[PDB]
């Protein structure tokens, strides 16, 4: 049948044919800015674009600039030109120039004395002849003896003194009795650790904890939200993200999915990708395909594969839509892997495959392979052991992807202007250096160049 | 170097390697189990680095004054010792010492090696593998003309930088080691050295408008006159120079002209003609003593000596070949020759203005003994040639019988 | 333990006790938890049909065949939830109707 009118443009369409389970079946037609999908009778299906068809256009050729990789209920397209980048307008929360003073218990005949901006007011508590003395009542007594300060803001509420700059500048916070210096808790900024976290707080404040390198555990943040949903009241204190800092991922730059649904219409919309969570620039650096082109996209092992310059870039494990490290404290298994390909000569990866029992990857001069390494196929994929190591020195055409045929792996080599075709075979993956030969050396000027199939 | 699996290390007497060792290849390296271990106690050299072709590794080994080449195959990382092998044997006092340049070429399986004792040579090693098992493994070199002076050579894909040295400055020449290469729109190559199209040059003519004009032609080099340069023409149609003709300068001035640049005078007008302009070299393949082999009774190969054995004819097998000779020397005699270049005459295949590239065999008489000739197999034209193989027949006297 | 066959994954039931799926704790991973993998690959395969054979244990789909394991030369090491998954073999071609035997 035919397919459409007209001619299919300048260049060359990319084409993919998908198989689900015997029953069902379609091709994937995308070219110039434009994307159509058919069935193997040529009845072709309406396909649904929310939010445009700009991550489309291209200058190049599409068959040679387009990557796809499907999985269950999506099918990833990859633009092999497209530079991402970190958003940079909408940033996460602000720090607010806001701090509290923490009174914790009270004591007979002592004094305190709060010193903000250089200034201190005192307030001396009664004898033991006197009443009983109450943070309540003290904390009244020093937020009124502060609040005569011009250009601040002082409230208090129990034994909470609320304190606030009118023009939004910084200021200094330091408060102390005089007998040890502990009933009072001067909340500025940055304090020492979680055990001095008061149980009441306003929802989305945030505060940093001085971490101990002694341990081994850099800084980390905490914020607060009330158990009411809203408003002033108890809650929790759950390690998070730095303010004031850049965590979204331009979603309309990277790589989108085409969805089909149960009426049989398809879906050509962005992808939700999460950003940085917690921990700052310097303990969750920006991943190294952000400032970069992505070349390829694949999956194993449960995880989402990316490649980029030199970097191979892992999603976390069973979710695959995460790619900044979970929690800054301590590594966990399940988080995302960065990983440089040694060797002495520049090699960027082009593609990989899965195949015999380990995932090969494919450079211009080069080929690796990334494992544990272990003759125990399935052990566990850590930080501390995801490794890339070189195999062999051949040679790769980029304009096709490698294939797997049978139990042996084919790819094309250039012979200058005409092309070749070599295939090598790969025994246990423990053991020896794989085997290769060409197929090509009877045909030196046989198939000419520019392969596109 | 990191190669196979694991990251080989190369002192003066011995190769090392370090691993965390374990069949777990991407094993934490961690210091309690960073360690070095040793392989092997050969030998190496340190003027060049050892390269990674295939999957072998290659490095050179020292003989005194000159040097030598070693290759040795590493299999599986926990497997066994590395197997090596010398492939110099045979050749104990052919590449100089002192070396400077050893480039790989993975797709035409070539090692290029450049010395500094022989400043117009490049040493050129063949190999070919099959499986496990070799094939061919040749040596030769090739050379340049009088003047220049190579400095160091690097591959890239499969084409051969080369950056030499003439009297003014330094230049930079690119060859292309892909076998059946053929020149642009036409059948065959056409072999010159410094081979630029007359485009790049401008040409200007004398004594216009009469008969027996001569044109100067302006090279955008200066000249080398110790050699000599040809020009040839280039476009197989609508061109004033037929296919293939070749012309001789007959006044050759090695600089003078416009910035210095070397002029050369050709009769005839050829200032709208397509050609080619550069310098010819030679070839040379000088046949060893022809034996005869027969198995002994252990197995193998053994080459007769002792029975008398006068060769009668020599004979070659060509194909797509323009032009050749043979150059025979019996034992203190006077040499002859026995030139060929392909027009068979009565034969209509090739017209009259076009190249000639024929198909066929030839014979001469050599009429001499074995133990006392020199056969050459010498050509100097710019046209291709190419040769398969050769058969003699003589005269085989045996004295008593074999047992 | 009981392994199911669903989409992509790979269902396996709680140690010991072939009538649980879910997990038993949710305050620390045991590994009598059940397991679920799904089969990695660049194409599309919806599982079909396993065997157990050899010291492995195969799985097909409609356009190649997988193995389940630790994957180690020891061959009883205990199934954990940090260390089940699925590696491919090869890509030959599989006919649904009836099971390979």
């Amino acid at each position: 049948k035919k397919l459409f009118a007209g001619s299919a443009g300048t260049g060359r369409p990319f084409t993919h044919i998908v198989d689900r389970d015997g029953v069902i079946r379609y091709l994937i037609f995308i070219q110039d800015n434009a994307i159509k999908v058919f069935d193997l009778d040529g009845n072709a299906q309406t396909v649904s674009t929310p939010n445009g068809t700009s991550y489309l256009n291209i200058t190049g050729e599409p068959s040679s600039t387009f990557r796809v990789a499907s999985i269950a209920d999506f099918t990833f397209i990859v633009n092999r030109e497209k530079t991402v980048a970190m958003d940079t307008t909408n940033k996460s929360y602000n720090w607010g120039t806001k701090s509290m003073v923490f009174i914790k218990s009270a004591d007979f005949s002592t004094t305190y004395r709060v010193k903000l901006n250089g200034t201190e007011k005192s307030v001396t508590t009664g004898n033991s002849s006197g009443s009983a003395p109450d943070t309540v009542t003290i904390a009244s007594d020093l937020a009124t003896q502060l609040n005569t300060i011009s250009g601040f803001t002082v409230t208090s509420t129990d034994y909470i003194i609320r304190i606030t700059k009118d023009d939004g500048g910084d200021y200094t916070l330091e408060s102390s009795d005089t007998k040890t210096a502990d009933a009072t808790s001067a909340i500025k900024g940055t304090v020492d650790s979680i055990t001095d976290l008061p149980t009441i707080a306003e929802h989305n404040f945030t505060v940093r904890i001085q971490g101990s390198a002694t341990t081994a555990f850099d800084d980390y943040f905490v914020k607060f939200e009330a158990t009411a949903g809203s408003g002033f009241g108890p809650g929790v204190w759950r390690e998070t993200v730095a303010p004031n800092i850049d965590h979204l991922l331009d979603k309309s730059t990277m790589p989108h999915t085409l969805v089909r649904n149960a009426n049989g219409t398809f879906t050509f919309a962005q992808f939700n990708y999460t950003g940085r969570v917690a921990g700052d620039t310097t303990t969750a650096p920006n991943p190294t395909f952000v400032g970069s082109k992505i070349k390829n996209i694949n999956l194993f092992r449960n995880r989402l594969v990316f490649l980029a310059d030199e970097n191979v870039i892992l999603s976390a494990a069973d979710s695959f839509e995460r790619f900044f490290p979970e929690t800054v404290q301590t590594l966990l298994d399940s988080d995302p892997i960065d990983i440089s390909s040694g060797g002495t000569s520049v090699n960027f990866l082009n593609s990989s495959l899965a195949f015999a029992n380990t995932l090969l990857l494919f450079s211009l001069h080069g080929q690796f392979r990334l494992d544990t390494g272990s003759t125990s196929v399935g052990t566990a994929l850590t930080p501390k052991t995801a490794t890339i190591t070189a195999i062999t020195t051949f040679d790769i055409v980029d304009a096709i992807d490698p294939i797997g045929v049978g139990r042996t792996v084919y790819f094309g080599i250039p012979k200058g202007d005409f092309s070749g075709l070599r295939e090598y075979f790969l025994p246990d993956a423990s053991g020896p250096i794989p085997l290769s030969e060409e197929v090509t050396s009877s045909v030196p000027r046989f198939v000419p160049g520019n392969l596109i199939s | 170097l990191a190669f196979a699996n694991t990251l080989l290390l190369f002192s003066l007497h011995g190769q090392f390697r370090l691993d965390t060792g374990s069949t777990s290849v991407g094993t934490a390296l961690t210091p309690k189990t960073a360690t070095i271990t040793a392989i092997t106690t050969f030998d190496i050299v340190d003027a060049i680095d050892p390269i990674g072709v295939g999957r072998t590794v290659y490095f050179g080994i020292p003989k005194g004054d000159f040097s030598g080449l070693r290759e040795y195959f590493l299999p599986d990382a926990s497997g066994p010792i590395p197997l090596s092998e010398e492939v110099t044997s045979s050749v104990p006092r052919f590449v100089p010492g002192n070396l400077i340049s050893m480039s790989p070429s993975v797709s035409e399986e070539v090692i290029t090696m450049i010395s500094k004792d022989q400043p117009r040579r490049v040493y050129i090693y063949k190999f070919f593998f099959d499986d496990d098992q070799k094939l061919q493994s040749s040596w030769s070199y090739w050379e340049v003309a009088a003047n220049k002076t190579l400095l160091g050579g690097n591959v890239l894909d499969s084409d051969l930088y080369t950056c030499v040295e003439y009297s003014d400055g330094v230049y930079l020449e690119k060859t292309q080691l892909r076998p059946e290469t053929v020149d642009s729109g036409t059948e065959f190559e056409i072999l010159l050295d410094r081979k630029t199209t007359e485009a790049a040059c401008s040409t200007s003519l004398i004594n216009s408008g009469a008969l027996g004009v001569q044109t100067v032609i302006t090279l955008p080099y200066p000249m080398s006159g110790t050699g000599t340069m040809a020009v040839v023409g280039r476009f197989a149609s609508n061109n004033t120079i037929a296919h293939g003709q070749v012309i001789k300068a007959t006044a050759e001035t090695l600089t003078g002209g416009a910035s210095g640049n070397g002029t050369m005078t050709v009769p005839g007008d050829l200032s709208s003609a397509k050609f080619f302009v550069g310098e010819i070299y030679n070839m040379t393949y000088e046949f060893s003593t022809p034996y005869l082999k027969e198995t002994p009774p252990g197995g193998g190969l053994a080459v007769l000596a002792n029975p008398r054995l006068q060769l009668r004819t020599w004979s070659i097998v060509f194909d797509e070949t323009s032009n050749f000779s043979m150059k025979i020397t019996p034992g203190q005699r006077d040499e002859l020759t026995y030139p060929f270049n392909g027009y068979k005459i009565g034969s209509g295949q090739f017209p009259i203005g076009t190249p000639s590239l024929a198909t066929g065999r030839f014979r001469v008489p050599v009429m001499a003994q074995n133990i006392e000739t020199k056969i050459v197999l010498f050509s100097d034209s710019p046209l291709p040639c190419r040769v398969q193989s050769a058969e003699w027949e003589g005269w085989y006297q045996e004295r008593a019988r074999r047992l």
